[PDB]
């Protein structure tokens, strides 16, 4: 249950996400550097500096990226389709008070709220 | 009374497990409290879930609808005065959580379900059911799996 | 039974006029036949109208909600077998038109309302009421104007 | 109850709509010449020929334009707002089987269907 | 009686009207191809073109034919007799500005006008 | 007891955490400003900056503080005693890889891990 050989998910965040992770995410979620900054609160200059110097993202930045990737995973599990997961991630949600799920990965509180919403939807619990 | 529940097809082996309520329920219960959620009608049941995914007009294909007959004698009713003002807040108030918890964790349970007002339409009532009630297994045995007739294209 | 109707505020002087049904009704009645449309709940009543205007989340501000108490003894029930297959077609079938017409233009009317299935959710029932029934004026006198509690933000 | 002095609405269609009507409509409804052609079935070349030669639209073309203008009027009466009327005109409608109201002014049958839908919505009749 | 040549249909207009419909209708209203041209604003040569093959009329022409059929059915419901319906359709009326009901099916607006007139006659205004 | 310094709130994190909250929390968990820095990944000089005025902490720092408070409350519900809660929070556990629960509130993922651990302890697994 470990990614690669020892990276896993916990060790990956503290070791530091490689910029390839950011590249794959920005290609899969189809969001610009400004939109990535908006969802993860990671400065645009920081992203450019990581990409050019081939420097891995730090642990708080990697934790932000992790919350976003976990949102992608949970939504794809919800819809059994990545495209519908993305549409819903960019869609305003009544259970989030009108905020889209992408706006709910900046902190851990919003991330817990959206995770519980996804669980309720899976199990048909009323919100 | 005819009560309607829905859950994703992947859970067909255990449709009435209170696990979703325990792990993710925020409105009428808090984490760890066992509960089941039903609605008076198929439409309200469908809305409660599908409003958050109203972008998908084929959401029904991921879900399964079930119906039960709840005896009238074990359905209890709340009062609006006990209900707080923030009961309809999207950040679910802890007051509704604890009213539901008190009903659900109550030992010696005389009633099996509590009538609560829907967050979408308060005059139409959802029902929160305690699985720990004695006369519930039978109700689960008599449950009927339905095909969805509600139209998700309502959300365009 | 508690039945819910809604109409635009401009019609507040004559909320239960069968004129809208006569001039524009297509599903359970044909042009010229007097009728009133009610629903079992506020939510179904609201959906039937607002689904076609689900782009406006403040549609409620143009409308007024009303509720009546319909005695159970003058509510009649249709049968699915009499119902045709195209009854749910968006181009309304003339068969439903004529079933409704037969009920609505019927002299010596024993029943005042007919239970029909909702086009949005067939298991939840709308009710088509004949204004020409004797014991309807009283029901209209006892009617209550409600404030909308249904949330139109459901349609995002 | 006559527009201008004798134009009214009936005399206007057979006399022929002036191109100013088309100009005002395309500015108010915010639709291109191709979209106007799509809603009224009037050829684009015909529109250009009317506009350049200062020729009024013929009676069938003016009848098409009339159905569209009557849709605008009835929708604005429905919402008490022209902007909401336009949004709904460009919005798919469940009562029109998924077609938007703009697609329902090409013939008279679709126009009658949409007029009755608007009436039902005004009077709260179920569709 | 509308079932005899109609589907009791919005889709048939976009699909296009079959020539059998044109034949049955011009016979039940007892008008020549030139009269059909005058009432539906459909050139008689276009009728000949459609009749050359079994091709269907375009949506606008089928729309005019639908207006004609609807006028016939409404007048027949009004007088409760099809002969009286035609005998009123081909009559110049002062209410319609010196034009017969049959002259009111070329355009959507004139169709609305003649429909409102038939409705007021159903009310039996005297 | 969470009401004493919290609103029982998602909005307070985006609004920013008031300095009174920092004071009350570091006193109830009995750690120095350096220990607070180590557990929340918030530089001690940043604490000094916020304390210079009555300015609120930014959303990420308030988020770390919220994680700390949630760990405290969950452990207190677990042991049914706040002293036992702290006495377990400051203890290196083999289940958490040689790290104390207090070292598990710097990141969202470590927070999820320590939450799952507290949940399994509530199940009373032996």
């Amino acid at each position: 249950g470990i990614e690669d050989a020892e990276t896993g998910r916990t060790d990956a965040v503290h070791k530091g996400f490689e910029p390839k992770v950011y590249r794959n995410i920005v290609e899969r979620v189809k969001l610009s550097q400004n939109e990535f900054q908006n969802v993860t609160l990671i400065p645009v200059s920081t992203i450019k500096r990581r990409l050019k110097n081939d420097e891995r993202f730090n642990t708080q930045e990697s934790d932000a990226i992790y919350r976003l990737a976990m949102l992608l995973k949970l939504a794809t599990e919800l819809f059994d389709d990545e495209e519908r997961a993305l549409e819903w991630m960019k869609e305003n949600v009544y259970g989030l008070g009108g905020k889209r799920p992408l706006d709910m990965v900046s902190t851990t509180v919003d991330f817990e709220i959206v995770k519980d919403l996804i669980g309720r939807l899976e199990h048909g619990v009323f919100s | 009374m005819k009560l309607y529940r829905l859950t994703q097809k992947k859970f067909a082996d255990t449709p009435f497990s209170p696990i979703g309520a325990k792990l993710f329920g925020k409105r009428w219960n808090s984490k760890g409290t066992e509960a089941l959620y039903f609605s008076e009608s198929e439409s309200l049941c469908s809305l409660e879930v599908f409003v958050h995914v109203n972008n998908d007009p084929a959401i029904t294909k991921l879900y399964d609808l079930y119906r039960i007959e709840m005896p009238e004698y074990l359905i209890a009713t709340l009062d609006e005065e006990d209900l707080p003002v923030t009961w309809r807040a999207i950040p679910a108030s802890e007051s509704t959580q604890y009213i539901g918890d008190q009903f659900l964790n109550d030992p010696h349970p005389e009633f099996a379900a509590l009538q609560v007002p829907s967050t979408i339409s308060p005059r139409d009532k959802n029902y929160v059911v305690n699985p720990n009630h004695p006369k519930m297994k039978e109700i689960i045995k008599k449950a009927e799996k339905l095909d969805f007739a509600f139209d998700p294209r309502i959300f365009k």
